[PDB]
Order: C-alpha cells, then structure tokens, then sequence
C-alpha cells in the first residue's frame, strides 16, 4: 500500500 | 432535458478535490450511471472552468471500449453534472493494494487495453490525457480497463505540437514536465511505464513523500527493477521511462504503434483488444448493481451571477 495521490494543475 | 430530478441517489462512490461521485439510478430507463457533480461556486472561484470545460468536450468526442462513455451532462442554477457509464469493478488502485502484485499476463491485459485507449486519442482524437495514474484506472463489471477523469486533458495536440501546463498528479509526472520544458504526447508514454511498473513490482518506481525530492528521483536517478522480473518486461518498463522523451517508447512519430510492437506484446491481437475479444484474468464478483464491494467503505455509507454563473452550450445528451 502506497497513500492515495491528488491531481493538481500550477 | 435532464434535470436533478430524473436519477435516484443510491451511495457516494468518491470525494475529490473538487466535487463528489454519486452512484445513481435512472428514473425513466432503469440502467444505472455514476455522476460527477461539481459546485459551480468552488469551479470559478478555485479557477476550475477551463479543466471542467475540456472535460465536458473530451467525454463527449470520445467512444471508446476503455474510456467511460458520456451519457448526458447537464447543469443546475448551482451544479455541474457529468452523467457517466458506471464502473462495477472499481479502481485498478483498490485492487493492486490488496493484491500488491499482479501477475505478468494481469498486467499485459490492463496494459493492452489502455494503449488501445491511448492510441485512439493520440491518432484519433489530437488529446494527451496527462494524468494517468491507478486512481484513474478503473475496472467495468467484467473486468475490462475503462479510463476516467478526463479535467486534465489537452485538446488539438497533432505530431510534436507541445504543451506548457505544470499538471497531472507529483508521483506519475515525467521529466520533461519537471525540467518545465515543452512536452507532448510522450508524457502518456511515461505514465503508462509508471502504472505498469507498479502493476508488476508492486510499487511506483521512484517514491518520497516529499514532493520536491520525490521529483528529484524522478529526474536524476537510473531506473532499477525486482531481480524476479522478466527480460520482456523490463525492457518494455526501460523504454517507456526513458527519462528524455525522444528516447521514450512511444516518443517518436508512430507514437503508440512502437509500443504495440514492443516483444512484451507478443501474441497479442490489437484488433481483439479493442473488440474485447480477450479474457479478462479478473472478474468482479458484483452481485447486483447496486454492490459497491470494490470502492474504499470510508466512502460508501454516507447519508446524501458571477459565482454561479450560466455555462453556454454545457448541456449534453448522447444518441
Ligand atoms: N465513472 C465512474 N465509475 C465509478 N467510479 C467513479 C467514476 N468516476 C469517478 N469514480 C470514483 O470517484 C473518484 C473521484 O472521481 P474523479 O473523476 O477521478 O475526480 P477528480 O476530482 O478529478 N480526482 P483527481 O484528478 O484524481 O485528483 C474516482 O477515484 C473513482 O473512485
Ligand atoms: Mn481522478
Ligand atoms: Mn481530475
């Protein structure tokens, strides 16, 4: 297991 | 000719950054959907608009076998409403983390499936998806690939024409996205290498969970491989995270067709991946419709002018 990841934009 | 009223809501499906996913039954027809609802007061304050734009178009000029199909989209004086085919067998992410491994031939049927996704927006549509990643990934009710979110795509994107954008999510970007120099329909390629490499070792291939040096790996260091890996693998995981793109499986003019041509691929019928002709080496054990077994149950058992301005030509409704 390896966290959940967020998408982003600058 | 959609409204709010016209679905029933059955159980949240998920919570991102900037709206919810309610799992949702059509009134008038029965079938049952997944819809994206967004607050227009959050996406013209958070500057949101453009990415929910270039996601209501994608959706709508796409279809595809692996991507989720675009039923209607409609808003409210409020809301923002992608009504969406709805996937039984929830994100590759939910799976692989019970699992930490999948097999070789596990991991060549997800792979297939998402070039053939790929390669039809690249060739066939000019869009770069940019955010690939496990949370993307997701499984339909016989275990085939469907490819969602589509808020960070870019449109109008032919041969070496080249984007600017910092964007995606920090774990999955490539170099060249981290160097902020142009970049193109390569990062994909990238991407695929990442989810693929942690479809096989069980892990991304770079990781800190600092973003700055997790970016610093990402840029500097020689990709290294579990000693149980196979030669068709690797190889195939070496060129797809070739760190400079023009060395990149995928990088050059014939785009995906490099990597369906690629020895790990072997045997494999592209015609019959896009037919879904192949058997998929996982099925959902979905009871009924309405069994949501495959989604985080940290989400499934909650209860249901100028910043909510008109959105011209939003509303959508398919054949
Ligand atoms: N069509 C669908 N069928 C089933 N589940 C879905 C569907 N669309 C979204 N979800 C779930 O809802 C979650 C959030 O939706 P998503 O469209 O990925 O939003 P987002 O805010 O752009 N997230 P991200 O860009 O990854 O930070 C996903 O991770 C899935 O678990
Ligand atoms: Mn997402
Ligand atoms: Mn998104």
């Amino acid at each position: 297991g390896r966290p959940r990841t967020t998408s982003f934009a600058e | 000719r959609v409204t709010m009223n016209e679905f029933e809501y059955l159980k949240l499906l998920g919570k991102g950054t900037f709206g919810k996913v309610i799992l949702v039954k059509e009134k008038a027809t029965g079938r049952y959907y997944a819809m994206k609802i967004l607050k227009k007061e959050v996406i013209v304050a958070k500057d949101e608009v453009a990415h929910t734009l270039t996601e209501n178009r994608v959706l709508q000029n796409s279809r595809h076998p692996f991507l989720t199909a675009l039923k209607y989209s409609f808003q409210t004086h409020d809301r923002l409403c992608f009504v969406m085919e709805y996937a039984n067998g929830g994100e590759l992410f939910f799976h692989l983390s019970r699992e930490r491994v999948f097999s070789e031939d596990r991991a060549r049927f997800y792979g297939a499936e998402i070039v053939s996704a790929l390669d039809y927006l690249h060739s066939e549509k000019n869009v770069v998806y940019r955010d690939l990643k496990l949370e993307n990934l997701m499984l339909d009710k016989d275990g085939h690939i469907k490819i969602t979110d589509f808020g960070l795509c870019k449109e109008g994107i032919k041969d070496g024409a080249t984007m600017k954008t910092f964007c995606g999510t920090p774990e999955y970007l490539a170099p060249e996205v981290l160097e902020d120099n142009d970049y193109g329909r390569a990062v994909d390629w990238w991407g695929l290498g990442v989810v693929m490499y942690e479809m096989m070792c069980g892990r991304l291939p770079f990781y800190n969970q600092d973003h700055e040096k997790l970016f610093e790996l990402i840029l500097m260091e020689e990709i290294r491989f579990p000693r149980t890996l196979g030669p068709e693998a690797k190889s195939l995981l070496s060129g797809l995270l070739k760190k400079d793109p023009k060395q990149r499986l995928g990088g050059g003019s014939e785009d995906a067709k490099e990597i369906m041509q690629h020895r790990f691929f072997a045997g494999i019928v592209w015609q019959h991946v896009y037919e879904k002709k192949l058997s998929p080496p996982f099925k959902p054990q979905v009871t009924s419709e309405t069994d949501t077994r495959y989604f985080d149950e940290e989400f499934t058992a909650q209860m249901i002018s100028e910043r909510r301005p008109h959105f011209p030509q939003f509303d959508y409704s398919a054949s």
